[PDB]
């Protein structure tokens, strides 16, 4: 059995082990990885979006291992198309944070996996400070990738 | 410096980091006392200032140092304010540090770090200092002495 705090350490601390036995758990109670009950109920982050923030030298296979585990059930598209939905991170996608942390290999890696590259990522974080701040280079994921020189 | 570590480090036997010259003053107090504003000067006392925070916490992490009164009841950073000697609380104010033990010591902390973006933390004993006495009060009401106020 898993629940959303179980994979969210194993995430965490890049575990591919914990997560053998995951497949197989929403396989008999039918769940899927992006039910409401997988992300955090009040920002809308996923555990593929804790390992975008859980990286540790610009890298994560539970990452591999969580995508794989969503096209197997084909959660695949809106999995990795999840946004935040708190007023501050509004709109972001992993796509999103690939490309703010200036990673060739992730980027590739989500476009692969059917990332939607028009995904806006509109939230207090993305738009002028109040200070909040900051930082606005609007909102979709080529704008980004050149307001951040790349 | 070797010296200095020599003289903490050695078997026979280890300085002590804390003691006291007969003005109250620690070899931090001292060395805020040897500044005198010159940009090499700042340079040399500013990371040997550093070093020796960095021995007392391997060494003996349990001794606050910065927080030591010389006789007169001044704090290093408080002597350095009280003689102008700018450059060197400007680097006590700026003071940031990370390895194991780092915490403890260092005065500024980054946190939000956005693709374009910094943010800088600030501790700080100056404005708040009521008990003893305040960067800023010691600043804002100077001897006018002092070369650099």
């Amino acid at each position: 059995l898993y629940d959303r705090r179980s994979i969210f350490d194993a995430v965490a601390q890049s575990n591919c082990q914990e997560l053998e036995s995951l497949l197989p758990f929403l396989q008999r109670s039918k769940k899927r990885l992006t039910d409401s009950e997988f992300k955090d109920p009040e920002t809308g982050k996923t555990c593929l979006l804790k390992a975008m923030l859980n990286l540790h030298n610009g890298q994560n296979d539970t990452i591999a291992l969580l995508l794989d585990v969503a096209r197997k059930t084909d959660s695949l598209k809106q999995f990795v198309n999840a946004s935040y939905t708190d007023s501050y991170y509004k709109g972001q996608t992993a796509l999103h944070i690939a490309i703010e942390r200036r990673n060739m290999t992730l980027v590739t890696l989500l476009v692969e996996n059917g990332a939607d590259v028009q995904a806006a990522a509109n939230g207090d974080f993305f738009k002028k400070t109040k200070g909040r701040p900051g930082f606005y280079f609007g909102e979709l994921p080529l704008s980004l990738a050149a307001c951040t020189n790349q | 410096l070797a010296i200095v570590k020599f003289l903490l480090q050695n078997s026979w036997q280890p300085a002590d980091i804390s003691a006291r010259d007969s003005v109250g003053n620690t070899v931090l107090h001292a060395l805020v006392e040897v500044a005198d504003n010159t940009v090499d000067n700042t340079k040399f006392v500013t990371s040997m200032y550093n070093e020796i925070l960095i021995l007392g916490a391997k060494l003996h992490p349990t001794l606050k140092l910065e927080e030591i009164t010389n006789r007169k009841g001044l704090t290093p950073l408080a002597l350095a304010a009280s003689s102008g000697k700018i450059g060197v609380l400007a680097y006590i104010l700026q003071r940031e540090i990370h390895e194991p033990e780092c915490r403890h010591l260092s005065r500024k902390f980054t946190e939000w770090a956005y693709g374009p973006v910094h943010s800088s933390l600030y501790d700080l004993s100056c404005i708040d200092t009521c008990e003893k006495n305040s960067v800023l009060e010691v600043i804002a009401y100077s001897s006018s002495e002092t070369p650099n106020r």
